[PDB]
């Protein structure tokens, strides 16, 4: 982001660099936040696989930037093991949001929820208000509304505060039923979406099997599970959404060029207590 | 179902019942101690809420009229907002219209009889007068000219939209028909075998 | 009577500015609107509440005397007084099928022509900020502030 | 810069001076005939302009063409995508029997 800069005609590590450069090295921090946990192995350990490529011109100057990323360990972040931590903006959303923006996403303080496992668990030489300051800044310095961002925020409050929607089971009939029906007014709220469907749609679903469209037997179990793989689909769809947009900062350029440097960055040999499909395609 | 019943008719205990994302059968129940029911007319479950048709009926009936009530309400002060937004105008017009019309008639009846008279005499020797009417007569035409690009253009905006959506259509529709072609030859051979 | 000088005063120059035909008074059927336009909002029906004649030869030959319409006016000022902003986003929040503020035009039209007192087909389209094509989608909120204004 | 010098301190010496509010005054009433130049200036934009009018129908023609011909091709590829589903349909469900 230096070396390869063309010179714009206009010394030190405060100099103003072209604009991809300047958001190649929002980049990072961006996609850290998101991306990386606390383990055994390391505080700033990256769940993700990743490829920066730089491409260049007939000169030798940059006029161009991609970000390719590859599937992540997302099993862990509602299934914490002892001292492990989840992504890191979790962590920075509950401990740095003001109060006006605690009341808009409806959110609580820490050990207020059922997909957090060991509570709230610590990370040394961070600060997880600040970070949360400068992780927007960066989504500010890489363009982004701040409707974009508070949507994020909507999102991701929506997958933390779904797990409170507690079952217990009608042991008459096996079924699901929802005490806290609370929770989910206030999950189908911050969705935008009718509480009474949303109710039924988990405890007793109706789903179309070929030409018909049946009433589904539903556990508490089998209830837990669509709730928790509700939260894998919203969480991929959503860092789906943020890389694409990343992306799309860069794709401002044009489509030729004469060749490329690439940066290849997989996450390391790993293992701990457990060792799931979710580990055995890294290693 | 307890919920069902406090967003059906909330609007009956909208002072009592607590602001947020509160226990709908704790609503259910202040509601109903509102309306003063007689334990014997309802049976509360833990999901479901038993009532007497005709008493649920009869309270529906007055929360419908008390809708009706506050549409009123709603309507005069449309209509209100109305007359208030008419009569600003029109009397803003008035009085505006009043001043120049009184402006104009008093300098239309001068400039008929003072030195006028003379000055129209000399008037058409005023080569200014008439080059001022070419440049403003070629302004017109050209901004005309400038309004005919400009609705060309959005027509050409137009038709360019039109055209990329009939491509990408046109492009769907190829793959799918092959799609349903290809399909059509795998379940005809296999009917045939 | 609750008006002071100067506010009797100001109801006085404002009577004056209406183009009436040199009745020196006004017209039963005007002095609702007059009301209205000059201030608080009574219904159609409180006109009539006001001890106002329910019933006339014509409420077009009907007329009061500045002296008489300022008691008519004072009353309501001081005893019709009209709902709060939470009242009539209620209502609207009530009324709304679509529960997320963009009411249908028609619906809309339904409950001013239909329910009531009969809202014309000329207020109706002085009233409404939007239009009524074949999706009718208009934002309730932004109605309720004007009207609120009014 | 030495001609931009001499200019500048000329200007600068002199503005003070009374007069000149007077020649500000007249100048604007006495001074250039504009309106040629304006008429003439406002024949040549028209020019211009017409060009472009010119030029913007062409390309809505040629747009119009390509639309009614892509217009066409959708409806024969849709009304074809019609029958084949049909036979895939019919060859399917005795397929089945």
């Amino acid at each position: 982001a230096v070396v390869a800069s063309s010179h714009k005609g206009k010394q030190g590590p405060s100099f103003s660099y072209g604009e991809l450069e300047k958001q190649l090295l929002q980049a990072n921090p961006i996609l850290e936040a998101f991306g990386n946990a606390k383990t055994v192995k390391n505080d700033n350990s990256s769940r993700f696989g990743k490829f920066i490529r730089i491409n260049f011109d007939v000169t030798g100057y940059i006029v161009g930037a991609n970000i390719e990323t590859y599937l992540l360990e997302k099993s862990r972040a509602i299934r914490q093991a002892k001292d492990e931590r989840t992504f890191h903006i979790f962590y920075y959303l509950i401990a740095g949001a003001s109060e006006q923006m605690r009341n808009d996403l409806l959110l609580e303080g820490f050990n207020n929820y059922t997909f957090l496992s060991n509570g709230h668990v610590p990370i040394p030489a961070q600060q997880d208000d600040e970070m949360f300051q400068e992780t927007l800044e960066a989504m500010r310095i890489m363009g982004f509304t701040e409707e974009e961002q508070t949507s994020i925020l909507r999102v991701v409050s929506s997958v933390l505060q779904l797990g409170n929607i507690v079952f217990k089971k009608e042991r008459n009939t096996d079924q699901a039923s929802m005490p806290d029906n609370t929770a989910a007014q206030k999950v189908c709220h911050l969705m935008g979406i009718n509480v009474t469907d949303f109710t039924r749609s988990i405890l007793t679903p109706r789903i179309k099997v070929g030409r018909d469209v049946v009433q589904k037997a539903q556990t508490k179990e089998q209830a837990d599970f669509a709730i928790e793989a509700l939260a894998k689909a919203k969480f991929e769809r959503l860092f789906r959404w943020i890389l694409t947009r990343v992306n799309k900062a860069l794709d401002k350029t044009k489509r030729q060029g004469a060749s490329f440097l690439g940066i290849l960055d997989i996450a390391g040999f790993e293992i701990f207590e457990i060792n799931s499909f979710e580990q055995l395609c890294i290693n | 179902v307890f919920q069902e019943f406090r967003q059906r008719y909330e609007i009956l205990a909208a002072n009592a019942i607590p602001k947020g994302f509160m226990d709908g059968k704790q609503a259910c129940i202040l509601m109903i101690k509102a309306l003063e029911l007689d334990p014997n007319l309802y049976r509360i479950g833990q999901s479901k809420i038993f009532f007497r048709t005709g008493v649920l009926a009869h309270l529906e009936e007055e929360r419908d009229l008390k809708i009706t009530d506050v549409i009123i309400a709603f309507q005069a002060q449309c209509r209100g907002y109305l007359a208030r937004k008419a009569f600003a105008k029109r009397q803003q017009q008035l009085t505006a219209m009043k001043v120049i019309q009184r402006n104009c008639a008093a300098y239309l009846k001068l400039r008929n009889w003072q030195w006028w008279r003379l000055f129209t005499k000399v008037k058409p020797l005023l080569q200014v007068t008439r080059q001022e009417e070419e440049m403003q007569a070629k302004d017109e035409e050209l901004q005309r000219t400038k309004e005919r690009q400009q609705k060309a253009e959005a027509e050409l905006k137009e038709l360019e939209q039109k055209h990329t959506q009939l491509c990408e259509e046109k492009n769907l529709l190829q793959e799918k028909l092959q799609a349903e072609t290809e399909l059509y030859a795998e379940a005809e051979e296999m009917r045939v075998r | 009577c609750d008006f002071s000088e100067e506010q009797t005063a100001e109801f006085k120059e404002a009577f004056q500015l209406f183009d009436r035909t040199g009745d020196g008074k006004i017209l039963y059927s005007q002095c609702g609107d007059v009301m209205r336009a000059l201030g608080q909002n009574p219904t159609n029906a409180e006109v009539m509440k006001v001890l106002g004649n329910p019933k006339s030869d014509e409420m077009n030959l009907k007329t009061l005397n500045f002296e008489q319409f300022l008691p008519m006016m004072q009353t309501i000022a001081k005893n019709k007084d009209q709902g709060c902003f939470e009242d009539y986003v209620e209502g609207l929040r009530v009324f709304d099928k679509e529960g997320n503020g963009t009411v249908m035009g028609a619906e809309i039209r339904h409950v001013l022509v239909t329910l009531g007192e009969k809202m014309t087909e000329e207020e109706v389209e002085q009233l409404v900020a939007g239009h009524e094509d074949s999706n009718g989608c208009i934002n309730y909120e932004e109605l309720v502030r004007m009207v609120l204004s009014g």
